[PDB]
C-alpha cells in the first residue's frame, strides 16, 4: 500500500502524453495493428511472469479507485482473491453497462480502444488469479459489442490471450456475454445473477463476491475503465499515475459533460480540476454564459444535484465533493441552465429509477413508485408543502434499507433537489394554487 | 399496454413451431460450449436473443425451444424473458424505432423528436403500424448521452438528431433505403465540434515512460 | 411536547417513593417487598402472617393515617403455588394518597381479619369468602354474603366455569322452583383473541 | 409530516414497577417521609 | 347447545408440574398429550443458496 | 381529574351527620353541578374528540373508506382490541353517592385479568346495621335512603 | 466449534458462528418480524421486515440472513430498528387492497398484527383520490387455491417452496418492478401433493383455501389437536371446529412426523365428513332392501345371526379403524371361540411376531440424514408425502443419491431407475450392481419396500432377502430396514395380533361377517357363502357398506377419541372435536353393546379400561407420541414385474373412502383431467 | 342493502365479535355468483343490549 | 375509561375532557334527582318525585340526543368520547340550566 503524496497546488490541464486512452475520439485504428503501434500489448508477459503480488502492491501503489460509482479502492479487491482456493475457479468479471444517464464513456473505450480492455483483463487475472474473463454488455450496445468480438478474436488468433498468454504459460480464456437492456444488471452481485442465467435480482451482501460469485466460484467483477487503466499503471508505473490529484484521489479520469452544453464532449483529466475549468477549457461553456447556469449533476442519476454557489468553487475529485455533499460516482456531468425546469428532470429521473428497479425488495419496489407519484404532483402542482419534508422522509426510508446503492441512489437525488430547490417547489405550488383558485 | 401475463392469441401459441436454423443450431452450441458443464443455464441469455435474431420479436415457442434445449422447466425461461425488456414478446415491425426521454436526451429535445415520430408514424409510443413496417417503443437510457438527441432503429445508434434530420431518416426509410447512422452534424462521435480541444497531436507509441526494473 | 403520551406527577413519586422506603425501614418482619408502578401507586407486598398488624400500622402511625379502606380486592391465580392474591386498598386523607397493600393466600391458609382495624372489611372479607373461598380467621359474621343460600362452591376462582354448573327452573309436580343440571340454549362461543406477535418488549425481563 | 409513532407510542413507555430498596440499594452505591401534601379536612 | 359446562375452560400455567400439581389438587384425571418440544439447532446462511456442485443451489431469482 | 382544576366550584360540607345535613348537601351539590355546568358552556375549545392513537382510539369512517392501516386497525380493534400493557391500577373518582373505584388489573392480553369495582354503597349498608339500629321502622326506611344505595354496584 | 459472544438487546449470548442475528434474537426469546423468512425454506432478503441497528455500522442489516461476529451489539428495540421497521412496512402497506373484510386470512394475517405491533397508526399515502394503488389480474393456479394477487406482497415463499419442497417449478416470479406478479406466465394448474402448504406459507392470504371459502374466522375457531388417518404418515394435525361442525385441517408442529407439512389429500378431505355418512342403523329385511331400524332391534338382529352361525365367525378390520376398535373387535371373535381375525391389507406370512418386519424403523425425522436410500417397488410421493419431503431434503442438503426398482416414476427429484424386474432385487443384495457399492459406501444407507410386493406371496421371500441385506448395512443407531405402509391401522392391528390376509378370513368361510370400516373393495359377495351375513360398523356408505347384511353406523376420526400407529410407530390420540351425527356412536361402543346383546360382555366398560386392556396387550401402545427403537428385521424370486398401485395424482385422490365420499376431490380430478384433455387437443 | 339492490352484507363477522352479550350468529359459505355472503345471519334480540356496537 | 387510561399511558384532549366534565355534572344532577325523589317516596312526599323527574327526562333527552340511548349512553371511552355532540345542543343543555334553578 501506502501511495505517494502529492504536493501539487493546482492541478492543470492533462497532458496529451499523460492521456492514456490516446484513440478515445476514433482518429487512428481501432485494430490490433493499430494498437501494437500506439502503445498497447508491449512487454505484457513480463509483467504477467513478474507475479500476481508485484500488480497488486502496484496497483496499492498507484491508488486506483473504483470508477464503477462505488469509490471502493481496487487494490482491496484485487488483493481480496489472492487468498488460495481449492477446488473452486476463479473468475473476473468486467461490468460494461453504464445505464446511469450522462455516460457515455467506456462504451467509446470499448468501440475505440477495446486491446486495451484485453491487455487489461490478461493483467488483472494474473494479478488475481483468474483462469477467465467474462464480459458483459447491453443488449442496445451491438455494434461495439462486434467490435470487441472481433478484436478479442483477432487477440486468439494472436496468441496473446488463450491456451498461451504470451509464452507465459498462462491459461487465460476471455470470453464475451451478451446481456438485454437493463441498469440493475450493471449492479455486481444482478449481473453475477445474469451470467448465471437467473433474472437480474441482486443477491444480499452478507455473501462476498470474492467468497461467493459467479457460478458459486470466487470472483471479482471491475469495471471497464479501471482495467483498461490496469496496464498503464503496471508499465509507466504507480507513482505516475499517483501524481495526478490529490491523495486518496489520485489518477486520471474520462469526465464526459453533456446537458445545456455548446459542446458535450468527453475528455480525459486529471482529477481535482475544477469544474468551471473544466466545461469553460474543453466543453466550450455554458449556453448563455456562466450567469446563465442553474445546475449541474456531476455523476449521473446517482448522485444528488448542485446548485450555482456551489458550483463556482468545486473541485471534481471523491473528497471535496463529499464535502459538498454529493457523490462523484461515474463521473457524468449534466448542465442544466435557467430555461430548464428542474423538477421536470428530477421527475423524470424518479420515473427511470422506478422503470429500472428489479422488484425484489419491498422499499424500492414501492416507495420509488411513491416517489414518482409525488414527483408527478410536483410537476403538475397538485400538492401541499407539507408533502415537501414528507418526501424528504419517504427518501430517508428508502436510503440505507435497501439491498442496492440504487434506493440510495434515488434518495439521494430527491434530497439534493430538496435541499437546493425547495421554494422552486413552493412557488410551483403558489403558482398552480392561484391558478385552480379562479 | 405492457402485460406480463400471457394468454393464448392466434399471434402467439404453443401451437406455432419455431425451430432453429442449421447456422443457429451451429450458433447455439457454439454459444454453450463457452459456460462450463452444470451451469449452462447461463446460456439463456443471448440465446433469447438469438430467437430475437431470427423471428424478429420473442414468441412462446422459442421459450419452450430454450427450456428444451437447455433442459429446464418452462417458467424459468418465462421469468427470466419477462423481466428483461429487450425481449419483445409482442409482435413488432421491422424497423424497430426506439428514442430516447430521460432527461440528458430530453435537455436537447427528444419531446420534439418523439412528436415528430408520433405526427408522421400516426402512433403512440408501444404501437405497431398496420403494415409492420415500424414500430414506436420508448427505451429508458441508451448509454450514450453526449451525443443528445439519440434513437436507435434495429440497432444502430442515430445520433445528433435534428427534427429535419429525423424527417430524412423517415424519408430514407419508407422507401427501403440504408441510411448512415452516428451523428448528423459533421462530428464523429464523442468529440467537441470544430477545434479539438484535446487528442491533437500523435501518441508517442510503445517504451515511452517505462518503469524501471520491468 | 407529547399531547398523546400522559404525564406522571414527579412529585408524587417522590413522596411515594421515600414512604415506601420508609415503611420498608419500619417493618422488616412482614414487609416483603415495596415497590411503585406506573400511574404512581405503591404496593407493599407482605408476607401472610403480617396482614394484620401492618394495616394497623397503616392504620395508627403519624406519617401513616390511611384511615379508610376503600376496598379489599381477591385475584386468583392458579400458577402459583399459593393461590390466590389478597390486596388491601387504603386512602389517606391526611396525606391525601392511596396505597395497596398485597399477601397470598392458599386454598386452605387463613387470613387474620381486618376486623379489629377496620370494621369495612366486616363485609369485604365476606364478599372474598364468598367468591374465592378464603377462610377468615377471628371473624364476627362469616357467611356467604352474593351468592344463591344452596350454591355450592366458588363462583370468581378461575377453576369454576363462567355459566356455573347448575341452573333453576320452575316445577309443577313439586310446586316449586327447582335446580336442574345446566344446559345451555347456545354454548357460549369462546373467542381466541390471544395475540400471537408480542407488543411489550419491557415486559419480558 | 412531521409525527413518526415511536415519539407518540404511550403503551411502550410503560416499565415493571420499580423496586424501591433495590433502586436505593443501586443508587446509593430532616423530616420524616409523608406519602404526600398534608391536607387539613379538619 | 351445549350440555358442558366445562368445555369452554382454558387455564393458563407456566410449568406442567405446576398443572400437575394442581389437577391433583382438584382431583382430576389428568393427561399431559405432549412434553416440551426441544429446539434443533439448523443452519441457515445465504451461501447455500448458491454453490458448486451442490444439489442445493437455488433456481428462484 | 378530567379538567376539574380547570373549573371552580364550592364542596358542601354538613354538620351534625342526619339525613337533613345530607339532604342539604345534595341540594347544594345540585347547584355546584349547575356551576359547573355553567363553567364548561362558557368555555371549550375547538378540537378533537377522542385521542389519535389509531391503536387505541378506532378510526372514524372517512380514514376507513380511505386509507388501509386505519382499516387495519379498525379490524384488530373490533375483534381483539387494544392491547392493555400487563399490571395493575387503581382508579377511583367522586360519583355522587361516594367514591368509584376500578381495581383492574391485567396479564398484558387482550382481557383483563380481573376488575374489582369498589360500591360506594357497599360499606354505607355495612354500617347501617349501627346507624340504624335503636330506631323507628319509619326511622329505618328513611335511613336507608339518605344512605345511597342502588344494588347493582353493591351486588356487582 | 466455539461459541462467540454477542449482546443482543444488551444480553450476552453464545452462539454458533454460523447463526444469524435472527436466530439468536430467537435463542435469547425476542421474536424479531419477518415476512418471508421460514425456517424451512431458504433465506431471502426480500420483505426488508427484519432490520435492526448493529452498532457502530452506517445502515440497519437484514437480521434473516447477516451471520453474527464476535463482539457485536444487537439493539432490537432501538429507535432507529423501530423507525426502519414503520418506514418499510409502510411501503409494503402503501399499495394493499382494503379488502381485510373479505379475506379469509384476516384475523390471522401476518399484516395486521405486524401493523398493530411495530406498525404505524395513519396511512402517509395522499394518493388515494388520485392515480391509486396498484391492481393485478388473477391467475388461475389451481382448484384447490383461490388467487387474489392483489394482496401479494412480493415475498417469494411459495416460489421458494415449489422450487425446494414441492419439486416442481411452476410457480415464478413475472414482471419487472412494482408491476411484478407472483404467478404463473400462462393458465396452467399448479399440482403437487402439497398445494395447501402453500395456503400455509402465504403470510398475507392472496392465496386462500378453496374449500375453506368465507366459511368462518379465525378468532371464532375452536382448535382441537387431532392426528390424520387417511395417510400413514400419522401426521399431527389441528381441527377448526365451530357450532359442532368441521370446517378445516390445518398442520400442528410436530418435528419428528410432519414438520408444519400436510398432504392435500389429509387437508382438504374435511368435505368428506360431510357427505356419504351413515347416521342410522340399517337391516337388510328379507324383502330385499336395507332399511334403517333402531338400535336395539339391529343390535338383536345382529346377535340373532351371531347364535345362528354357532362357531363359523369371522372379521375384518380396514383402514379407518383405530387401535380401541380393533382390540374391541378381536376380544368379541376371541370371547365367541373364533381365532380368526383379518386386516384388508396383506402382508407376508410370519412377520406378525417382529416389528421390524412391518415397521418404518429408520425414523422420518432420522431419513432426512440418510446418504442414500433404495426405493423396491414405493412411489413415496403419492403412498407417503411427508417421508418424500424428508427424502427431497436429505436430497437437497446431504446430497443423496436414490435408486428405484419398477415402472417409471416422478419423484419431484432426479433419480435412476434400475428396472422392474424383480431378479435385480437379488442383485443389490447379491453385491453384483453398482448401486450395491453406493449402498455400501454410504455412511447411512437405508431401503424401502412398498407394502404392495408385501401383499404379494413370492416377494414375501424379496423381504427375506433384504433382511440379508440388512445384515451387510447394519449401522450404530441406524437402521436400514424400511417398510412404507399406506394406511394407519395396519401397523396397529399387527401389533395387537391381527392376521394381515384378507384372504384368511374369505377362506375360513364364515356365517357372520364383521366389516370394521373396511372399503377397499377386496371382499365381494360372490366369494362368500350365501349364509353369509356381512355386518358393517364403519362410518362412511361404500362398496364395504353396498356388501353388508347389517349396517351399523361409526363416528368418523374426528369424532372419536382413537388411537393409531404409523409406519415408524409412534402410537398417537385424535381427539372428539365434534359429536357424531344422528345415531352415530364410538366404534368401540357398539362392539361392547353389542357383547352386552350377545351375552358374553368384554371387561371393560370405560376408556380408560380400555387403554390398561392395551396396556396388557403391549405396553408401547400405552405411551403415547414415544417411539422405542426396535431390533433387527428377521426365497425363491419370482418372476413378476414389479408394479406401483400409486403412479399418478388421480389415483393418489381417490386412496380413501372419505377422499371418495368428498366432493373436492372429483373437482382436482376433474381438473386435472381437463387439463390433460386441453393439453391434448393443444398438441 | 345497497341502491343497486344487493344485500350490504359481506359476512365479514366483526359484529359478532365485538357483540358483547354475543348475540349475534353468523354461518356464511361461499354463493353461487362467488360473492362472500351469508347463509345465517341470527340476532338473538333478547340477548341484544342495543349498543350500537355492531 | 381513567382506568384504561392510566393502565394505557395515554392522554385525553381538553375538549374530551370538557365534555366528560359537562356530562358528569349532568350525571351528578341525575343521581341526586334519583336520591331526592326516591328519599321523597320513602318519607312520604310523591310531589318532588315527579316535579323533579320532569327534568330527569329532559336529561335523558339530552343523552339520547348525545349518545342515542337514553339512559346507557355507552358514551364515554377509554381514549376520550365516541362522538362529537350534535348541533344545538348548547342552547337546549342552555335553556334547561336556566329554568332549572327555579325548579329546585
Ligand atoms: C444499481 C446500480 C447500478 C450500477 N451500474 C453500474 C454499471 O452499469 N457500470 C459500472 O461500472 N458500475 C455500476 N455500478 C457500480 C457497481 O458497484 C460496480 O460493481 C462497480 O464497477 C464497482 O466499482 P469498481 O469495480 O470500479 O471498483 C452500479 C451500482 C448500482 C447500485
Ligand atoms: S434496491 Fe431495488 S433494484 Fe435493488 S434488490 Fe431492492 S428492489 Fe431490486
Ligand atoms: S392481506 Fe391482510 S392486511 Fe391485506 S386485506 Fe387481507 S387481512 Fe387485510
Ligand atoms: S403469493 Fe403469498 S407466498 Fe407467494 S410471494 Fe405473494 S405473499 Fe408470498
Ligand atoms: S353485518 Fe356484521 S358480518 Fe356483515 S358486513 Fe357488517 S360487520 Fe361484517
Ligand atoms: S346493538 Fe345489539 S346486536 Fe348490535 S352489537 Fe350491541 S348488543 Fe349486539
Ligand atoms: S439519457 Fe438518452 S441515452 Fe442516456
Ligand atoms: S425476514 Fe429478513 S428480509 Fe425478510
Amino acid at each position: 500500500g501506502t501511495p505517494p503524496p502529492q504536493t501539487k497546488t493546482k492541478f492543470g490541464p492533462l497532458a496529451d502524453e499523460d492521456r492514456i486512452f490516446t484513440n478515445l475520439y476514433g482518429r487512428h485504428d481501432w485494430r490490433l495493428k493499430g494498437a501494437l503501434k500506439r502503445g498497447d500489448w508491449y512487454k505484457t508477459k513480463e509483467i504477467v511472469l513478474k507475479g500476481a503480488d508485484w500488480i497488486v502492491n502496484e496497483i496499492k501503489t498507484s491508488g486506483l479507485r473504483g470508477r464503477g460509482g462505488a469509490g471502493f479502492p481496487s487494490g482491496m479487491k484485487w488483493s481480496f482473491m489472492n487468498k488460495p482456493g481449492d477446488g473452486r475457479p476463479k473468475y473476473l468479471v468486467v461490468n460494461a453497462d453504464e445505464g446511469e444517464p450522462g455516460t457515455c464513456k467506456d462504451r467509446e473505450i470499448m468501440r475505440h480502444d477495446p486491446h486495451k480492455l484485453v491487455e487489461g483483463c490478461l493483467i488483472a487475472g494474473r494479478a488475481m488469479g483468474a483462469q477467465a474473463a467474462y464480459i458483459y454488455i447491453r443488449g442496445e450496445f451491438y455494434n461495439e459489442a462486434s467490435n470487441m468480438q472481433l478484436a478479442i478474436a483477432e487477440a486468439y488468433q494472436a496468441g496473446l490471450i488463450g491456451k498461451n498468454a504470451c509464452g507465459t504459460g498462462y491459461d487465460f480464456d476471455v470470453f464475451m456475454h451478451r446481456g438485454a437492456g437493463a441498469y440493475i444488471c450493471g449492479e455486481e452481485t444482478a449481473l453475477i445473477e445474469s451470467l448465471e442465467g437467473k433474472q437480474g435480482k441482486p443477491r444480499l451482501k452478507p455473501p462476498f463476491p470474492a467468497d461467493v460469485g459467479v457460478f458459486g466460484c470466487p470472483t471479482t467483477v471491475t469495471n471497464v475503465e479501471t482495467v483498461a487503466v490496469a496496464p498503464t499503471i503496471c508499465r509507466r508505473g504507480g507513482v505516475w499515475f499517483a501524481s495526478f490529484g490529490r491523495t486518496r484521489n489520485s489518477g486520471t479520469k474520462l469526465f464526459n459533460i453533456s446537458g445545456h452544453v455548446n459542446r458535450p464532449c468527453t475528455v480525459e483529466e486529471e482529477m481535482s480540476i475544477p469544474l468551471k475549468e473544466l466545461i469553460e477549457r474543453h466543453c466550450g461553456g455554458v449556453t448563455g454564459g456562466w450567469d446563465n447556469l442553474l445546475g449541474v449533476i456531476p455523476g449521473g442519476s446517482s448522485t444528488p444535484i448542485i446548485p450555482k454557489n456551489v458550483c463556482d468553487d468545486v473541485i471534481m475529485d471523491f473528497d471535496g465533493l463529499i464535502a459538498a455533499q454529493t457523490s462523484l460516482g461515474t463521473a457524468a456531468i449534466i448542465v442544466m441552465d435557467k430555461s430548464t425546469d428542474v423538477i421536470k428532470a428530477i421527475a423524470r429521473l424518479i420515473s427511470f429509477y422506478k422503470h429500472e428497479s428489479c422488484g425484489q425488495c419491498t422499499p424500492c419496489r414501492e416507495g420509488i413508485g411513491w416517489m414518482n407519484k409525488i414527483m408527478t404532483r410536483f410537476v403538475k402542482g397538485d400538492a401541499q408543502p407539507a408533502e415537501i419534508d414528507m418526501l424528504w422522509e419517504i427518501s430517508k426510508q428508502i436510503e440505507g434499507h435497501t439491498i442496492c446503492a440504487l434506493g440510495d441512489g434515488a434518495a439521494w437525488p430527491v434530497q439534493g433537489l430538496i435541499r437546493h430547490f425547495r421554494p422552486e417547489i413552493e412557488k410551483r405550488m403558489q403558482l398552480h394554487a392561484k391558478r385552480v383558485s379562479n | 399496454d405492457n402485460l406480463f401475463v400471457h394468454r393464448d392469441t392466434p399471434e402467439d401459441n404453443p401451437n406455432i413451431p419455431f425451430e432453429f436454423t442449421a447456422e443457429n443450431k451451429k450458433r447455439v452450441e457454439a454459444i454453450l460450449s463457452i459456460y462450463p458443464e452444470g451451469h449452462k443455464r447461463g446460456a439463456m441469455i443471448p440465446l433469447l436473443d438469438l430467437a430475437q435474431r431470427q423471428y424478429g420479436w420473442l414468441p412462446i415457442s422459442a421459450m419452450h425451444k430454450v427450456a428444451e434445449i437447455l433442459q429446464l422447466p418452462n417458467m424459468r425461461v418465462y421469468e427470466v424473458a419477462t423481466f428483461y425488456t429487450m425481449f419483445m414478446r409482442k409482435p413488432t415491425g421491422k424497423y424497430h424505432i426506439q428514442v430516447c426521454t430521460t432527461t440528458p436526451c430530453w435537455l436537447r429535445g427528444s419531446d420534439d423528436i418523439l412528436e415528430t415520430c408520433k405526427k408522421q408514424l400516426g402512433i403512440g409510443v408501444g404501437d405497431t403500424t398496420k403494415d409492420r413496417k415500424f414500430t414506436i417503443s420508448e427505451v429508458e437510457c441508451l448509454g450514450a448521452c453526449v451525443n443528445a438527441p439519440m434513437v436507435a432503429i434495429n440497432d444502430d445508434y442515430y445520433e445528433d438528431l435534428t427534427s429535419k434530420d429525423m424527417q430524412d431518416i423517415l424519408n430514407d426509410l419508407k422507401a427501403d433505403k440504408i441510411s448512415p447512422p452516428g451523428p448528423r452534424n459533421g462530428r464523429f462521435a464523442s468529440e467537441p465540434k470544430g477545434e479539438p480541444t484535446s487528442l491533437s497531436e500523435e501518441p508517442k507509441g510503445p517504451g515511452f515512460g517505462l518503469q524501471a526494473g520491468l | 411536547d407529547k399531547p398523546t403520551v400522559r404525564q406522571p406527577d414527579a412529585v408524587a413519586r417522590s413522596h411515594l417513593s421515600d414512604f415506601g422506603r420508609y415503611v420498608a425501614e419500619c417493618l422488616p418482619k412482614y414487609v416483603q417487598k415495596v415497590q411503585l408502578t406506573a400511574g404512581d401507586e405503591l404496593e407493599v407486598l407482605i408476607a401472610p402472617e403480617g396482614v394484620v398488624p401492618v394495616l394497623q400500622f397503616l392504620k395508627d402511625h403519624h406519617q401513616a393515617q390511611f384511615t379508610n379502606l376503600v376496598d379489599i380486592a381477591g385475584v386468583d391465580v392458579p400458577c402459583r403455588k399459593n393461590r390466590f392474591e389478597v390486596v388491601y386498598n387504603l386512602l389517606s386523607l391526611r396525606y391525601n394518597s392511596r396505597i395497596r397493600v398485597k399477601t397470598y393466600t392458599d386454598e386452605l391458609t387463613p387470613l387474620d381479619s381486618a376486623c379489629e382495624v377496620h370494621k369495612a372489611a366486616n363485609w369485604y372479607e365476606r364478599e372474598i369468602w364468598d367468591m374465592y373461598g378464603v377462610f377468615f380467621a377471628n371473624h364476627p359474621d362469616l357467611r356467604r354474603i352474593l351468592t344463591d343460600y344452596g350454591f355450592e362452591g366458588h363462583p370468581q376462582r378461575r377453576d369454576f366455569p363462567l355459566s356455573g354448573y347448575v341452573e333453576l327452573r320452575y316445577d309443577d309436580e313439586k310446586k316449586r322452583v327447582v335446580c336442574e343440571p345446566l344446559e345451555l340454549a347456545q354454548e357460549f362461543r369462546k373467542f381466541d383473541l390471544s395475540a400471537p406477535w408480542e407488543q411489550f418488549p419491557n415486559f419480558r425481563n | 409530516s412531521a409525527n413518526y409513532y415511536c415519539q407518540r407510542d404511550g403503551r411502550r413507555e410503560v416499565l415493571p414497577p420499580i423496586d424501591l430498596v433495590e433502586q436505593q440499594k443501586q443508587l446509593a452505591a430532616s423530616k420524616l417521609p409523608t406519602p404526600g401534601k398534608v391536607y387539613a379536612w379538619d | 347447545s351445549s350440555g358442558d359446562p366445562l368445555s369452554n375452560m382454558n387455564v393458563q400455567f407456566g410449568s406442567p408440574e405446576e398443572a400437575i400439581t394442581f389437577c391433583e389438587r382438584n382431583g382430576w384425571r389428568w393427561y399431559v398429550d405432549g412434553a416440551a418440544k426441544p429446539k434443533k439447532e439448523r443452519v441457515k446462511n445465504y451461501g447455500i443458496n448458491f454453490a458448486w456442485n451442490k444439489r442445493t443451489r437455488v433456481s428462484t431469482k | 381529574y378530567d379538567a376539574y382544576n380547570l373549573v371552580n366550584f364550592d364542596v358542601p360540607i354538613g354538620t351534625k351527620g342526619d339525613c337533613y345535613d345530607r339532604y342539604l348537601c345534595r341540594v347544594e351539590e345540585m347547584r355546584q353541578s349547575l356551576r359547573i355546568i355553567d363553567q364548561c358552556l362558557n368555555q371549550m375549545p375547538a378540537g378533537e374528540i377522542k385521542t389519535d392513537d389509531a391503536k387505541v382510539a378506532p378510526p372514524s369512517r372517512s380514514e376507513m373508506k380511505t386509507s388501509m392501516e386505519a382499516l387495519i386497525h379498525h379490524f384488530k380493534l373490533f375483534t381483539q382490541g387494544y392491547q392493555v400493557p400487563p399490571g395493575a391500577t387503581y382508579t377511583a373518582i367522586e360519583a355522587p353517592k361516594g367514591e368509584f373505584g376500578v381495581y383492574l388489573i391485567s396479564d398484558g392480553s387482550s382481557r383483563p385479568y380481573r376488575c374489582k369495582i369498589k360500591a360506594p354503597g357497599f360499606a354505607h349498608l355495612a354500617a347501617l346495621e349501627k346507624i340504624g339500629k335503636q330506631h323507628m321502622l319509619a326511622d329505618v326506611v328513611a335511613i336507608i335512603g339518605t344512605l345511597d344505595v342502588v344494588f347493582g354496584e353493591i351486588d356487582r | 466449534p466455539e461459541k462467540i459472544e454477542v449482546f443482543v438487546d444488551d444480553i450476552p449470548v453464545q452462539v454458533v458462528p454460523g447463526t444469524t442475528v435472527l436466530q439468536a434474537a430467537a435463542q435469547i426469546g425476542v421474536e424479531i418480524p419477518r415476512f418471508c423468512y421460514h425456517e424451512r425454506l431458504a433465506v431471502a432478503g426480500n420483505c426488508r421486515m427484519c432490520l435492526v441497528e448493529v452498532e457502530k455500522s452506517p445502515k440497519p442489516v437484514a437480521a434473516c440472513a447477516m451471520p453474527v461476529m464476535k463482539g457485536w451489539r444487537i439493539k432490537t428495540n432501538s429507535d432507529l430498528t423501530r423507525k426502519a421497521r414503520e418506514g418499510v412496512m409502510e411501503f409494503l402497506l402503501m399499495n394493499h387492497p382494503l379488502d381485510c373484510p373479505i379475506c379469509d386470512q384476516g384475523g390471522e394475517c401476518d399484516l395486521q398484527d405486524q401493523a398493530m405491533a411495530f406498525g404505524s397508526d395513519r396511512s402517509r399515502f395522499t394518493d388515494i383520490n388520485y392515480t391509486g394503488k396498484r391492481a393485478v389480474e388473477d391467475k388461475d393456479i389451481g382448484p384447490l387455491v383461490k388467487t387474489i394477487m392483489t394482496r401479494c406482497i412480493h415475498c417469494t415463499r411459495c416460489v421458494r417452496f415449489a422450487s425446494e419442497i414441492a419439486g416442481v417449478d411452476d410457480l415464478g416470479t413475472t414482471g419487472r418492478g412494482n408491476d411484478m406478479q407472483i404467478g404463473t406466465y400462462v393458465e396452467k394448474l399448479f399440482l403437487t401433493e402439497l398445494s395447501g402448504n402453500v395456503i400455509d406459507l402465504c403470510p398475507v392470504g392472496a392465496l386462500t383455501n378453496k374449500p375453506y371459502s368465507f366459511v368462518a374466522r379465525p378468532w371464532e375457531i375452536r382448535k382441537v389437536s387431532s392426528i390424520d388417518v387417511l395417510d400413514a404418515v400419522g401426521s399431527n394435525i389441528v381441527v377448526s371446529t365451530r357450532t359442532n361442525e368441521v370446517l378445516r385441517i390445518l398442520p400442528r408442529e410436530n418435528e419428528d412426523v410432519n414438520e408444519e407439512w400436510l398432504a392435500d389429500k389429509s387437508r382438504f378431505a374435511c368435505d368428506g365428513l360431510k357427505r356419504q355418512r351413515l347416521v342410522a342403523p340399517m337391516v337388510r329385511m328379507p324383502n330385499g332392501e336395507l332399511q334403517a331400524v333402531e338400535w336395539e332391534g339391529a343390535l338383536i338382529a345382529v346377535a340373532k345371526a351371531i347364535k345362528a352361525a354357532g362357531g363359523q365367525i369371522a372379521g375384518i378390520s380396514g383402514q379407518l379403524a383405530d387401535l380401541e376398535a380393533q382390540v374391541a373387535l378381536k376380544d368379541l371373535l376371541n370371547r365367541l371361540g373364533s381365532e380368526v381375525v383379518a386386516t384388508e391389507q396383506g402382508f407376508i406370512a410370519g412377520g406378525t411376531d417382529n416389528r421390524a418386519n412391518y415397521l418404518l424403523n429408520s425414523t422420518i425425522a432420522g431419513l432426512e440424514e440418510a446418504d442414500a436410500v433404495l426405493l423396491v417397488g414405493t412411489n413415496p410421493r403419492y403412498e407417503a408425502p411427508l417421508v418424500n419431503t424428508r427424502l427431497r431434503k436429505a436430497y437437497v442438503h446431504n446430497e443423496l443419491q436414490i435408486a428405484s426398482i419398477g415402472p417409471k416414476i416422478d419423484l419431484s427429484y432426479d433419480h435412476e431407475n434400475l428396472g422392474a424386474d424383480a431378479a435385480l432385487v437379488k442383485d443389490v443384495c447379491s453385491g453384483a450392481h453398482a448401486f450395491s457399492k453406493v449402498l455400501e459406501g454410504a455412511k447411512k444407507p437405508a431401503i424401502i419396500i412398498g407394502a404392495d410386493l408385501l401383499e404379494r406371496a413370492d416377494g414375501a421371500a424379496i423381504h427375506a432377502t433384504v433382511a440379508e441385506y440388512c445384515k451387510k448395512l447394519k449401522k450404530p443407531n441406524w437402521n436400514p430396514f424400511n417398510v412404507l405402509q399406506t394406511n394407519a391401522a395396519q401397523v396397529g392391528a399387527l401389533d395387537v395380533g391381527y392376521k394381515a390376509g384378507a384372504q384368511t378370513a374369505v377362506k375360513a368361510q364364515p356365517k357372520v361377517l364383521f366389516l370394521l370400516n373396511a372399503d377397499a373393495g377386496k371382499v365381494t359377495r360372490e366369494q362368500l357363502p350365501k349364509d353369509c351375513f356381512v355386518v358393517y360398523i364403519g362410518s362412511h356408505g361404500d362398496n364395504g357398506a353396498s356388501i353388508a347384511d347389517a349396517v351399523l353406523p361409526g363416528a368418523a376420526y374426528t369424532e372419536k377419541q382413537g388411537i393409531y400407529v404409523n409406519t415408524e410407530g409412534r402410537p398417537q390420540q385424535t381427539l372428539p372435536g365434534v359429536s357424531p351425527p344422528g345415531m352415530a356412536r364410538e366404534d368401540w361402543k357398539i362392539l361392547r353393546a353389542l357383547s352386552e346383546v350377545v351375552g358374553k360382555p368384554l371387561p371393560y366398560d370405560n376408556l380408560d379400561e380400555l387403554r390398561n386392556r392395551l396396556e396388557d396387550v403391549a405396553p408401547h401402545l400405552t405411551r403415547l407420541g414415544q417411539l422405542e427403537p426396535a431390533g433387527d428385521a428377521g426365497k425363491s424370486i419370482g418372476g413378476g414385474a414389479i408394479d406401483i398401485k400409486l403412479k399418478e395424482l388421480r389415483d393418489y385422490f381417490m386412496t380413501d373412502a372419505i377422499s371418495r365420499a368428498s366432493p373436492t376431490m372429483a373437482k382436482c380430478i376433474s381438473a386435472v383431467n381437463k387439463q390433460q384433455r386441453e393439453n391434448e387437443a393443444k398438441q | 342493502r345497497y341502491p343497486s339492490g344487493e344485500e350490504r352484507c359481506i359476512a365479514c363477522k366483526l359484529c359478532e365479535a365485538i357483540c358483547p352479550a354475543q348475540a349475534i350468529t353468523i354461518e356464511a359459505e361461499e354463493r353461487a355468483d362467488g360473492s362472500r355472503r351469508t347463509t345465517r345471519y341470527d340476532i338473538d334480540m333478547t340477548k341484544c343490549i342495543y349498543c350500537g356496537f355492531c | 375509561s381513567l382506568a384504561v387510561e392510566k393502565l394505557l399511558n395515554i392522554d385525553v384532549p381538553l375538549r374530551a375532557k370538557y365534555i366528560r366534565t359537562l356530562f358528569a355534572e349532568i350525571t351528578r344532577i341525575l343521581n341526586h334527582i334519583m336520591a331526592v325523589g326516591t328519599h321523597a317516596l320513602d318519607v312520604g312526599a310523591l310531589t318532588p318525585f315527579f316535579w323533579l323527574f320532569e327534568e330527569r327526562e329532559k336529561m335523558m333527552e339530552f343523552y339520547e340526543r348525545v349518545s342515542g340511548a337514553r339512559m346507557h349512553a355507552a358514551y364515554i371511552r377509554p381514549g376520550g368520547v365516541s362522538l362529537d355532540m350534535p348541533l344545538g345542543l348548547m342552547d337546549d343543555i342552555y335553556e334547561f340550566a336556566s329554568k332549572f334553578a327555579e325548579r329546585l
